[PDB]
């Protein structure tokens, strides 16, 4: 299962 | 700096005339990801399937173009690759010994 | 072996269409099992290995939710990176991330990793302690400060030590008949004409899994790796891999050379010659 990626570069 | 593709054309199983096989064009090590990879039957593009865009640990991309084929004595097979690193399309002919 | 779960994200800016495309592939070891394509209509996470299809609808729904979210996160990322590097909207740029977990022999996390790249170059990476970041240039220090402020480091660390290894272990059981079967290479040696005082021997290893293998030629037990051609390991199309090693020998001297194969699904290292 994938990680949750929230914060922008 | 863009990185150029390596290209290998080969069959899944050892080629025997009249026996259905699988034709592979494996393109790897390139960047950026925009690319056109065509399998050719006597110069005409085959309606080959292409794998999902993936990349290796050095961030360089790889792709498999593949389709069913039945080798015989006269049909010529090759893979043609267009990329921003290539001023002219790179062409690799299939042969049974590689 | 040391099994792994890994994801690979490619986001590409598309100037002509005025948008971007996000593509994600998930692997277990050398086996692709999921994909996501932001271009597909009503994009969803989709199976790419038979054994993952036994996941119920809630797994597919929630994996789809994330990929759709992270797809738009990476679209913003592409525009920010354009700003950081004083780039016009004329060209297309590539923004990649990869991350995953290696499983140690104790069922514990051997090594966790998360890194990012922009137009082929390393941008920012999670350090091995999973607590700090290393940024490659001025632009990436902007990102490093933001992620320090927001405590991103321990969200990655938690995933990497928790859900990553946990799902890896489920996947490994779900697909144990294929993922945990070491398939051996079917090997043979061929001879072909070369040049003046030259005859090539080509030692093939076909349909093996996993990808790692060792092919070497030897003359009287000493490695011939200086004058030998070794092709990159290549996929078979059915989930297995292929490789060969060739060298040029003097005509009539073939029997003095042997080909040596070690693969994880082989009892002993195998030695074979030209027959």
């Amino acid at each position: 299962a994938a990680a949750i990626e929230e914060e922008d570069i | 700096v863009a990185r150029p593709p390596k290209v290998q054309v080969y069959s899944r199983h050892p080629a025997e005339n009249g026996k259905p096989n699988y034709l592979n064009c494996y393109v790897s090590g390139f960047h950026p990801p925009q690319i056109e990879i065509d399998l050719l039957k006597n110069g005409e593009k085959m309606n080959a399937e292409q794998s999902d865009l993936s990349f290796s640990k050095d961030w360089s991309f790889y792709l498999l173009v593949h389709t069913e084929f039945t080798p015989n004595a006269v049909d010529q097979y090759s893979c043609r690759v267009k990329h921003v690193t290539l001023d002219k399309p790179k062409i690799v002919k299939w042969d049974r010994d590689h | 072996g040391p099994h792994s779960l890994s994801y690979f994200y490619t986001a590409v800016s598309r100037p002509d269409r005025g948008d971007s495309r996000f593509i994600a592939v998930g692997y277990v070891d050398d086996t692709q099992f999921v994909r996501f394509d932001s271009d597909a209509p009503n994009p969803r996470m989709e199976p790419r290995a038979p054994w993952i299809q036994q996941e119920g609808q809630d797994y597919w729904d929630r994996e789809t939710r994330k990929q759709r979210d992270t797809s738009q996160t990476y679209r913003v990322g592409l525009k920010n990176l354009r700003g950081y590097y004083n780039q016009s909207e004329a060209g297309s740029h590539t923004y990649q991330s990869m991350y995953g977990c290696y499983l140690g022999p104790d069922g514990l996390l051997l090594r966790g990793y998360r890194q990012y790249a922009y137009d082929g170059a390393d941008y920012i990476a999670l350090n091995e302690d999973l607590r700090s970041w290393t940024a490659a240039d001025t632009a990436a220090q902007i990102t490093k400060r933001k992620w320090e402020t927001a405590n991103v480091a321990e969200r990655r660390r938690s995933y990497l030590q928790g859900l990553c290894v946990e799902s890896l272990r489920e996947y490994l059981e779900m697909g144990k008949d294929t993922l945990q079967r070491a398939e051996p290479p079917k090997t043979h040696v061929t001879r072909h004409p070369s040049s003046d005082l030259g005859v090539t021997l080509r030692c093939w290893a076909l349909g093996f899994y996993p990808k790692e293998i060792s092919l070497t030629w030897q003359r009287e037990g000493q490695d011939q790796s200086q004058d030998m051609e070794l092709v990159e390991t290549r996929p078979s199309g059915d989930g297995t891999f292929q490789k060969w090693a060739a060298l040029v020998v003097p005509p009539g001297e073939e029997q003095s050379y042997t080909c040596h194969v070690q693969h994880e699904g082989l009892q002993e290292p195998l030695t074979l010659r030209w027959d």
